[PDB]
Parts: C-alpha cells; sequence; structure tokens
RNA sequence: UGAUCCU
C-alpha cells in the first residue's frame, strides 16, 4: 500500500518494499534530491519534525530512522493531524503532537532529549519557533535542518535577504549554519539550511 | 604509545621511544630492508670502511692541488674502488664522498648481482638459492650470501652445475 | 598499620634439635600453597650458555639471557612468552627499562633496546662494552657499565645520552643501583666501590670495600645496608648511611659470585655451586653478623637462614621476585626459583608498582611515570636534599 | 620446622566480577616510597606548567557593549546573575551574566553618567547634568534627584534604603526624598569618589580631589578623620569580609590599602601598575584585590603578598576605567574605555566545572603541593610568569630605572 | 539557588534535589556545557528524591 | 618567561 500514491518497489532475499522519494512533495526530499553533505537524520537516533501536516514527508523520516529511531512530529491542524494519527497506527517510530509549538514546554514531558530537528512551517517567526524547541529539547551538538519559504515569511523584501537574515537570527541563538541550499527546480524560491546547535565554541 | 592528550603532549615535549637521533632515523635498517642482510653488523661492517674511504678522500683533498702524489694516489684509490664497482663512474673525484654509501657498496653484494641478472625473481629468492647451494662465482660454489663481488668478477657468477634450479631455467 | 592486609611467611625451627637451614626445596614444595609452590620454575635450557636472570620490579615478567644467544622475556606467571631472540653475539645482562614491552640487552659490543615481540628498537652507537645494564625507572635512566672505565647514562624517555663518566678504575667488576637513592655503585679490582651520580665526574665517594677484586655488591630496599663481596672470600656489610662496614665475613670456602637483598631483610650469597640466604643479617649488632656455623647453638652467633647447593652448576646471578618469596638463580643450564618463606614483602603498594596490572592499567601507569620522571641532575646523595 | 609462605590467594587482588574495579592494596611504608620530595616536586612542576598551559582568562564580553566607553559599573549585591554598566555618553546597559546580553538599556543622561548605584530591581544613575534617575529592572525613570552640584560620584546604601551622591559636595538623599537630608564637607573641595562599607554600613570613605582621604561617619553627620595625602585618589573599595579596612587607588601608579583604626600608617602598598590605577575591588573571600589602571591593563594580587600574581591585558581593551569583582569570587567583570565589558576569570586555570572527586581531590592536593613547593626557584620562574605588553614592560623598566636613580 | 526541580514523565513525575549548583555566570561556557554530556560530571548536581507514578 | 626577521 502507498501512503499518498507514490510507487513503491520490492526485492527478494534468501520482501523489502522501498517507498520512492518524491522530491516535489517534500522540501526535505527535495533537499536530499538536491544533494547534501552531512545529514542530521540518522538510522538510530531520535528526531523531531516541526510542521508535519501529514505523511507527505514525515513517513519518509520514519523510514530513514527505521526500526531503531523515532520521529516526534509537531503539528496543530485537526484534519491532516488525524491522517497523521492513523498513519502512525502502522509505524512505531511516529508520534505526533497537536500542540502549538510557540510554547513547546506545553508538551515538555512528552519528549525527553531529542537529537535532531527539522523545520517545515510557514510561520514568520521561524527562528523563534525553532529556538523554543532547540533550547530545551535538542542535544548539544545536535543539528537543525531548516526549510525556509521566503514568500511566506517576509515577501516584500528581496530573495537572498530572507535567508541571510534568518541565518543571522540563528547565529544569535548558537545555531551556526553549516551549509545552505535553495532547491530551485523542485520548488521555486525556497531554501533548506543545515546547521548544528553549537552552544559551546560558536566562534 | 598512547595517542596522548593535548594536556599530556606539552609536558612530554622531547620524549620518543621509536625514532632517536642516536638511532639516526633508523636509516641503516632501511638499507637492511632493501638488501636483506642477515646480521645487523654487516651494515656497520660497510659503514666502518665507508667513512674510511672519505677519511682518506677528505685529507687527500687537503693537499695542494697539483701535488704530483695527490693526483696519483687519488687515481690509485679510484681505480681500486672502480674495480670493486662500488661507484658507477670514475672520471670525477666527487663520487668518493657523494657516491660512497652503504647502499652503493651493498648493491655490490652477491644477491643484488644475481637479482640484476634476473636469474632470480626477487632479492631474497637469490639469498635462498645461495643458502640452498645453487650458485657459483667462476670456480667456487659460494655458500655465503654476503659476498662482495667486484665489477670484474661479475661475469663469473653462474648457476652451479647439475642442479635442480639450473634445469629450472 | 592495621590496614596492611597480608603478612610475611616465616620459617621456624620448632626445636634446637631441628634445624632451620637443613630444609631442602623439594621438602619446601610440600607445604607451600599450590600456585606458590608451582611458582618455582625449573627452566633447564642446557644448550645455550650460562644464564643471566632478571625479574622486573613487579614480578610479572621474567627476562633471561644465556651467555651464547638466549634472550627470553616470559610473562612468567602465565604460560605466555613475549620474546625469544637468538643473537649469535654473546650477551651479559638484560633489563626491562619501563615495562615488559621495552627491554635492553648487554651484548658483546652494543646494548640493544627491544620490543616485547622480539623486534629491534634501538641499537646504541655508544655503550661499546656492556657488563652491567641496570635501570632506575624514577629517572627513566639506563645506566650501563661495560668493561670500559666509563659509565653511560641513557635517558630512554628522550632516547638520548645523558652523560658518560670515566672512572679511571678500569673494567667494572660489579654494579648495583640504589633503589632508595638512585646512586650507582661500581666495583673494581682494587677492592673499591665508587658511588655515582651522572653530574659529578669524580665519584660521590669511593669505598675501599675489600681486598682483591669486587665480586659483587647488592643494596637494601631501605638503602641502609649494602652487602659487598670481594674475591678474597670475604663479604662486608656496609651501612651506607654512615659509611661503615658492620661485619666483615672473612674466609668463605669460596668467594661469592653474587649477593642479593630481599625486601624484608634477607641476604643472598651465591658462591656459585651454593646459594645461602640469611635473615635479618643487616642489623647493627655483630650478633647479627652473618656466619656459617654457630658452635654450640649460641643465640648470639648467627646461622644461615636458608641453604641450597647446586650440584652440576656454578650459578651466574640471582634476584628475588620483589613481591614474592622466591629468588631466581641463573645457573649454567638455566633457571631455578628457590622458595623462601619471608624474602619478598607481602603487602605491596599498588600505586608504586602493580604485580597485577591490566594492559590499559599499564599504559596509564607508564604515562604516569613518564610525567613523573626526574631529569638527571636530581640524582643526589640524598633524595630529600 | 614450621613452613609458611606468602599467598596472594588470586581472588583478593583480582576481583570476581568483570564489572568490578580492581582492589588496590597500599603500603605507605617509606621504603616502598622512595621519592617524597622529588616526585612530589615533579608533580608540582607539572601542575605549574599545566596552569601556564591552563592560562585562558578570557570568557567573552557582555553583548556588544557601549560605543562611547564604560565609566562605572553597578552590581546588585544580592544579584549574582545581573549587573549594570554606565557610559560617558549616558547610555545605561543592564546585563545578565548567564546570557551576557543586554537585559535593559536606557537613554539616561545627555551629559555623562559618573556613577551607577543600586538600592531599592532598582538602579540609580548619577549624571554630569545634575541629575540622578531611578530605573527599575523587569519600566524607566521613576524619579530624578536634582542636586546643586554636577555629580562627581554616587554611592548606594543598603540600610534605610539610602544613597548619597558624590560631587562638589556630598549630600545624602533618600528614596522618597527629592531633596537631600544632610550635606557634609571636611574641606571645601570637590570629592572624586564615595563608598559606604557594606557591614557596619554607616561608615563612608571619601576621596578628595586635592590629594585627600576622609573617613565620613553617618552617625555623627561629620567626618571623623582625614589624612591629606600626597596625590589625588581615583576610586575605593571596602572589603566585604574584614569590614573595617579599605583599599583606595591613587593618582600615582600605586594603590594604598588603609585601616579604619590607623590611617596614619597604611595597612599596605601595591605598585605593580604603570599608570593611574582606576578602580579596586575586593574578594568576597577577602583574599585578593583586583585593580585596573589608566594603563590598558588590570592586575590581581592577594592582600598579604603585595605583588601581582596575576596580570590581565589584551588587544582590544584600553584605559579600562573600571573593574568589578564577583559576588561568588569566581569572575571579574571588566569595563572599558573601548566600551565593551569583558568577562574574565579570577584564576585562568580555575574552571567552572563542578569536578569529579578523583580530579577534584587531585586538584586540591596539587595546589596544596604548589604552596609547599612554592619558593623553590625553578618553580618560581613558571609561577610568576605570563606575557606582559611591550610599553608596559618598558614602563616597568623605566620605573626601576627612576627608582634606582632615586636611591 | 536552584535546590529542587521537577522532571516530568508519562509515568508520573520526578522530584529532584540539586546538591551542587553549576555557576549561572558561565552558562554559555564550554566547561559546564561539556559537563552536561558527562554523567560523571552531571551526577554531582542532582540527587534523586521522588518518583510518583 | 623571554628573544629574533621583513616594509
Amino acid at each position: 500500500e502507498s501512503v499518498y500514491g507514490e510507487k513503491r518497489i520490492s526485492v527478494e532475499e534468501p520482501k523489502v518494499e522501498y517507498r520512492v522519494w518524491n522530491p516535489f512533495r517534500s522540501k526535505l526530499a527535495a533537499g536530499i534530491m538536491g544533494g547534501l553533505d552531512e545529514l542530521f537524520i540518522a538510522p538510530g537516533k531520535k528526531v523531531l519534525y516541526l510542521g508535519a501536516a501529514s505523511g507527505t514527508s514525515v513517513s519518509h523520516v520514519s523510514d530513514v530512522v527505521g526500526p531503531e529511531g523515532v520521529v516526534y512530529a509537531v503539528e496543530f491542524s485537526h484534519r491532516p493531524g488525524r491522517e497523521l494519527i492513523s498513519m502512525a497506527k502502522k509505524r512505531p517510530n511516529i508520534i505526533p503532537i497537536i500542540e502549538d509549538a510557540r510554547h513547546p514546554q506545553k508538551y515538555r514531558m512528552l519528549i525527553g532529549m531529542v537529537d535532531c530537528v527539522f523545520a517545515d512551517v510557514a510561520q514568520p517567526d521561524q527562528a523563534r519557533i525553532i529556538a523554543l524547541n532547540s533550547h530545551m529539547f535538542l542535544k548539544d551538538q545536535g543539528g537543525v535542518v531548516i526549510s525556509i519559504k521566503a514568500n511566506c515569511i517576509d515577501s516584500t523584501v528581496d530573495a537572498e535577504t530572507v535567508f541571510a537574515r534568518e541565518v543571522q537570527k540563528l547565529r544569535e541563538e548558537r545555531i551556526k549554519p553549516l551549509e545552505q541550499l535553495t532547491l530551485e527546480p523542485y520548488e521555486r524560491d525556497h531554501c533548506i539550511v543545515v546547521g548544528r546547535y553549537m552552544r559551546s565554541g560558536l566562534k | 604509545v598512547r595517542k596522548l592528550k593535548h594536556h599530556e603532549q606539552k609536558l612530554l615535549k622531547k620524549v620518543d621511544f621509536l625514532e632517536w637521533k642516536q638511532d639516526q632515523g633508523h636509516r641503516d635498517t632501511q638499507v637492511m630492508r632493501t638488501y636483506h642482510i642477515q646480521n645487523r653488523e654487516d651494515y656497520h661492517k660497510y659503514n666502518r670502511i665507508c667513512g674510511d674511504i672519505r677519511r682518506l678522500a677528505n685529507k687527500l683533498s687537503l693537499l695542494p692541488p697539483t701535488d704530483p702524489f695527490r693526483r696519483k694516489h687519488e687515481q690509485l684509490l679510484l681505480d681500486k674502488l672502480y674495480a670493486m664497482g662500488v661507484l658507477t663512474t670514475k672520471s670525477k673525484i666527487s663520487d668518493l664522498e657523494n657516491k660512497v654509501t652503504v647502499s652503493a657498496i651493498c648493491r655490490r653484494r652477491l644477491p643484488v648481482i644475481m637479482h640484476r641478472l634476473k636469474m632470480a625473481e626477487t632479492i631474497q629468492d637469490a639469498v635462498k638459492f645461495i643458502e640452498q647451494g645453487h650458485v657459483r662465482v667462476g670456480p667456487n660454489l659460494i655458500n655465503d650470501p654476503a659476498y662482495l663481488v667486484t665489477r670484474n668478477m661479475e661475469d663469473y657468477v653462474t648457476w652451479v652445475d647439475n642442479s635442480k634450479i639450473k634445469k629450472t631455467l | 598499620d592495621y590496614l596492611l592486609p597480608e603478612s610475611n611467611g616465616y620459617l621456624e625451627p620448632e626445636n634446637e634439635l631441628e634445624k632451620t637451614f637443613k630444609v631442602q626445596q623439594s621438602e619446601i614444595k610440600s607445604s607451600v600453597d599450590v600456585s606458590t609452590a608451582n611458582k618455582a620454575l625449573d627452566l633447564s635450557l642446557k644448550e645455550f650458555g650460562p644464564y643471566h636472570i632478571k625479574y622486573a620490579k613487579n614480578g610479572t615478567h621474567l627476562l633471561i639471557t644465556g651467555r651464547k644467544g638466549h634472550v627470553a622475556s616470559m610473562d612468567w606467571r602465565k604460560g605466555q612468552l613475549r620474546a625469544e631472540l637468538f643473537l649469535n653475539e654473546t650477551c651479559h645482562s638484560a633489563t626491562y627499562l619501563q615495562n615488559e614491552q621495552y627491554f635492553a640487552v648487554a651484548q658483546k659490543k652494543y646494548t640493544f633496546i627491544y620490543d616485547h615481540e622480539g623486534t629491534e628498537l634501538h641499537r646504541l652507537k655508544q655503550h661499546i662494552e656492556a657488563r652491567h645494564l641496570d635501570f632506575l625507572p624514577y629517572h627513566y635512566l639506563l645506566v650501563t657499565a661495560g668493561e670500559t672505565g666509563w659509565l653511560k647514562y641513557h635517558d630512554v624517555s628522550t632516547g638520548q645520552l645523558v652523560s658518560e663518566l670515566r672512572t679511571k678504575a678500569g673494567p667494572t667488576m660489579a654494579m648495583a643501583q640504589n633503589p632508595w637513592n638512585a646512586v650507582m655503585h661500581l666495583g673494581h679490582s682494587n677492592g673499591t666501590v665508587s658511588l655515582w651520580s651522572p653530574s659529578m665526574p669524580e665519584p660521590l665517594v669511593k669505598l675501599l670495600s675489600a681486598r682483591g677484586p669486587v665480586n659483587s655488591i647488592a643494596i637494601d630496599r631501605s638503602g641502609y645496608y649494602m652487602a659487598t663481596t670481594g674475591a678474597d672470600r670475604s663479604m662486608k656489610i656496609w651501612d651506607i648511611r654512615n659509611f661503615k662496614q658492620l661485619h666483615s665475613v672473612e674466609s668463605l670456602p669460596t668467594p661469592g659470585t653474587n649477593v642479593s637483598i630481599s625486601d624484608t631483610g634477607l641476604l643472598a650469597l651465591s658462591r656459585g655451586p651454593h646459594v645461602t640466604l640469611w635473615k635479618d643479617a643487616l642489623k647493627l649488632s655483630g650478633d647479627s653478623k652473618p656466619c656459617f656455623g654457630s658452635m654450640g647453638g649460641n643465640p648470639h652467633r648467627n646461622t644461615p637462614y636458608m641453604s641450597h647447593l647446586f650440584a652440576g652448576n656454578k650459578v651466574e646471578n640471582l634476584g628475588f621476585v620483589p613481591f614474592e618469596d622466591l629468588l631466581g638463580v641463573g645457573h649454567q643450564t638455566g633457571i631455578t626459583n628457590l622458595i623462601v618463606p619471608g624474602a619478598g614483602e607481602a603487602n605491596y603498594d599498588a600505586l608504586e608498582l602493580n604485580p597485577f596490572e591490566t594492559k590499559k592499567q599499564r599504559q596509564e601507569q607508564e604515562v604516569r611515570t613518564l610525567l613523573n620522571k626526574l631529569p638527571a641532575d636530581t640524582i643526589t646523595l640524598d633524595p630529600n636534599s | 620446622m614450621k613452613i609458611k609462605t606468602i599467598k596472594r590467594s588470586a581472588d583478593d587482588y583480582v576481583p570476581v566480577k568483570s564489572t568490578q574495579e580492581s582492589q588496590m592494596p597500599r603500603n605507605l611504608n617509606p621504603e616502598l616510597h622512595p621519592f617524597e620530595r622529588a616526585r612530589e616536586y615533579t608533580k608540582a612542576l607539572n601542575a605549574t606548567k599545566l596552569e601556564r598551559m591552563f592560562a585562558k582568562p578570557f570568557v567573552g564580553q557582555l553583548g556588544y557593549g557601549h560605543r562611547d566607553g564604560v565609566y562605572a559599573i553597578a552590581k546588585n549585591y544580592g544579584s549574582l546573575n545581573k549587573l549594570a554598566t554606565g557610559s560617558a555618553d549616558g547610555v545605561i546597559k543592564y546585563w545578565n551574566m548567564s546570557t551576557r546580553e543586554e537585559f535593559v538599556s536606557f537613554k539616561a543622561h545627555y551629559g555623562l553618567v559618573t556613577g551607577l548605584c543600586v538600592t531599592q530591581n532598582f538602579m540609580l544613575s548619577c549624571s554630569d547634568d545634575k541629575t540622578v534617575k531611578l530605573w527599575s529592572i523587569n519600566e524607566g525613570l521613576i524619579r530624578t534627584f536634582d542636586g546643586e552640584s554636577a555629580f562627581q560620584g554616587i554611592d548606594s546604601h543598603r540600610e534605610n534604603s539610602t544613597f548619597a551622591t558624590g560631587g562638589a559636595k556630598i549630600h545624602l538623599w533618600d528614596v522618597n526624598r527629592l531633596k537631600p537630608v544632610s550635606d557634609l564637607s571636611w574641606g571645601a573641595d570637590n570629592i572624586t569618589s564615595l563608598k559606604f562599607n557594606q557591614n557596619e554600613t554607616d561608615i563612608l570613605a571619601s576621596t578628595g580631589s586635592d590629594n585627600s582621604i576622609v573617613l565620613y561617619d553617618l552617625r555623627t553627620n561629620s567626618p571623623t578623620q582625614k589624612i591629606v595625602q600626597t596625590m589625588r585618589t581615583n576610586a575605593i573599595c571596602w572589603n566585604p569580609m574584614e569590614a573595617f579596612n579599605f583599599v583606595t587607588a591613587n593618582e600615582d601608579h600605586n594603590a594604598y590599602y588603609y585601616d579604619m583604626r590607623n590611617l596614619s600608617r597604611s595597612l599596605n602598598v601595591f605598585k605593580d601598575h604603570v599608570s593611574a590605577v582606576m578602580d579596586v575591588d575586593f574578594s568576597p573571600t577577602g583574599d585578593e584585590i583586583v585593580t585596573g589602571s589608566y594603563d590598558k591593563s588590570i592586575r590581581i594580587y592577594k592582600t598579604n603578598h603585595g605583588h601581582s600574581r596575576e596580570i590581565y591585558h589584551t588587544k582590544r581593551m584600553q584605559h579600562v576605567f573600571q573593574v568589578k569583582y564577583s559576588m561568588d569570587s569566581k569572575y571579574i567583570i571588566s569595563g572599558s574605555d573601548d566600551g565593551n565589558v569583558r568577562l574574565w576569570r579570577s584564576k585562568a586555570w580555575e574552571r567552572s566545572n563542578v569536578k569529579t572527586t578523583r580530579e577534584k581531590n587531585k586538584l586540591e592536593y596539587d595546589e596544596k603541593l604548589k604552596e609547599r613547593f612554592r619558593h623553590m626557584p625553578e618553580i618560581k620562574r613558571i609561577s610568576r610568569h605570563r606575557h606582559v605588553p611591550q610599553v608596559i614592560k618598558k614602563a616597568q623598566e623605566i620605573k626601576n630605572i627612576e627608582l634606582s636613580s632615586i636611591k | 539557588p536552584i535546590e529542587y526541580l521537577l522532571f516530568e514523565e508519562p509515568t508520573g513525575y520526578a522530584v529532584f534535589k540539586v546538591k551542587l549548583q553549576q555557576d549561572d555566570i558561565g552558562s554559555r561556557l564550554k566547561e559546564v556545557q561539556e559537563q552536561i554530556n558527562d554523567f560523571g560530571a552531571f551526577t554531582k548536581l542532582i540527587e534523586l528524591v521522588s518518583f510518583a507514578p
């Protein structure tokens, strides 16, 4: 069975069903299909998603953390959230939150010590809505994968100024960006930003 | 021995147990590697004479230049060291300090000679063949792998007769 | 004082009629506990030369050097053997410098520094003779006295020569380093043992120890009493702390080849076919003068504590295991460990030496000692000055 | 024929479980332990060379600081976390020592500020334009205390919630008051600085711009002693521990530390510095005095010794104008003429880490060893030493030249 | 000043006692930042008091 | 702790 209609392959060994990676549906999948150096998603560790509406992306994150790792989805909306509920009724890694992540301490007992966080939201306070997660839940030297939508955060200003402004907003919060990407032909005027939450040795 | 710490390193500034300056970079061993000599002291059996070349080569360079003894005795040195083949050329005098190495006298060794002539595949297989008693230098089968063979004796190395490795080739 | 968990073994006569020295080693091997009775080794390796013996300062590895070609480092308590080298040059002595991983052998010409596996680390251009090759780990200083008049100090931490001291005394006939003081003791043919520090080109003090040549010398753990033997069938009991020979045992049947000192106060005198150890002989009174035969069983006159006679040998050297009650006697065909009751100390301090040591504990402790090495000017007549 | 040997028993020394740590039998018999002087000496030399390798005083600054220059730093004496910094432009900036960022800042004075002092959070900013302003910390300008003198100083008082000003004349205000209570003058001159002591809080020390030191008594509303010194005095500090001695900083490169019973003889003199020592601040232990010069350098030294065991300098700070010590004896804040308030260690090897009791007992042992191996000379060359700047090294050379010509 | 704290769990709560406080001055500092990764360094802060499932 | 070099 497909989760949203993508085509899955199957192999045999003395059956593995691999779900293909649509890059247009997910800016994380477009970030993999654009090419990355050092990806903070891991085959064993625990990872937190922000902005997991349904399993357009977060099911693939549950795959890439596998039978070991666990994915803490963060969302708010009722109708894609219910899809995430009973789509998490088959995979054990997935657990979603229905709380607004402007106060991530409202669900602070529900996760302890996440290591990696991903950002997919459209809110204009994207640095603050990640910084209220990574100041309390993120492991030291655990990285942040931002997904910046420049027309939704601040659309009056120029193109690169949004990313160059948010990167300094991250550098105010001990979030040194390792590397940047734009992923243009998959999605027009977007970005993903790989950094590591440093907190010790920022210069 | 320990991949020791950043705090350990600065306190143990000058120490080492592997490469010493009295151990002279283990340079001799790299010649004991490339020529496969049995005992260590064969190196220092060449290097005790090798400076003795230079110790005569130096003070014959301290004589007045057209001293008619000086150019004659240097020719007597160089024809001798050219008969033993420990230097490639004899026209220049400068090989007497620059070419006189332990490796140059050690590439006048017997398995180096057979290893040049491709009777053997490697060096140590020729040493094994000398140990097996397969080789001879003109008249005499030689048992010793560490034979100093001159340039003029170099044609006299054959396989020994009636062997199992001369019939191999 | 009451924290001290283990107490020494003893040997008691139980009668005047029953005698202490008359016990033999097969007779000892009955009553000693099985591992400790089995810790006596009989390594008869009769093919090579007479054997030189040294245990490390912890008893964990034995190093032996036959006179012809043998170099052998066993992990002695277990079945493991690290090194087995056959150098056709003749050898005289060997010691582990820091650990069992690195040792040094005293050859015909040159000292060699060696891996545990038997590989060659460092041939010394200097040390052109090597008769006594001894170590002090508290300076990381291999001090070597050959047949030359000189005496060489190599700091194997850096790997460099510290100094070389010509004695004007000739061939070194004995050398024993001081554990407590790190002053070296060289013994030569005039009857003269000189104390030595690498700084002072003249010796610290010369001692006209005996007549004839110095057969051997051996020093206390406390550094108080050093037992010297000449070739004049005589052994002096030097008290170094005030430079007096306490007792002069004269007219041995044969001059002792070597002397050795245990921890608790035993003294070993090896005339070569015979090995004889005294208990508490180094004390101040001439009642504690070590004597061969007390007529009438007088308590004042002092008998030997433990005796042994080697039949087909004239033994080379001997050394106690420092924490156990045996002593390795190197004879012509090999090695015996002769079981003493109370020679070694029962309660070692682990933070000084570890007889039970992990390899990871070993590489911790080696770096600990290399941090705490002293540079060579600190070798002094007093530690505390 | 009783035969008894040593038996290690192979179980006591090597434990049963694999997870169990080793048993470590010790014999502190001195024959087993040969080197009680020399090996401890090498441990001490390793520790001293390591503390020269662990010479990292710098932590960071507070925010990006003033652009115009820090001239006075207030510290809330309950608040170990928070602090305040006054600029000669007039911008007051408040920092939290955890965040090292601006908590709140205000356009206080269009003239200079000369002092900030804190008493009920609540800050009090004294001006050059005859105004003190009361700010609260989470908003601004509760009440301004207008005085007739251009305010050459201020100092807070904890008891009765009081604060006096320093100026041409010192006149004591209250919180509720807009006019002062009583105005004092031993001599008819402008006063550079003021300081109430913290315990038996009523006593004050008042420097005098014409080379003076007065001891003011609030209980009499009159000075109780005055020594007219050689040169004028910059700033003051009462020790929080002793509570009856204080150090003051003089116009010559010398700080003098005096006693309330005897001003006629100083308790001590300190002259490692090469210019007019700006500010002094005393440890909550009472151990060491830290003092910042008109020269681009600060120095830490203990009270009894009298010479700089510690000297602080770097590239981007100059003429520091201000140094303020910890509440917890651990870190000194350092104001600047360059405007940026840096966080510096009390000891560059002393670390913030709460320590595992292996290394903590080792570190206590090592510094105990450092003291009983102190005055040995080879220990001394590593124990005194750290880099000094070029002119200041030349300036100490100049001072030794001139004092050699004097004698 | 931070003597007690509340850690919260799905199986009830957790009441902790802070025995030795880290310095709130060097709270960006690498020393206490590396110490929070070491349980050998983290243990010196906290004593477990209560777990009320 | 120190002391060299190049515009």
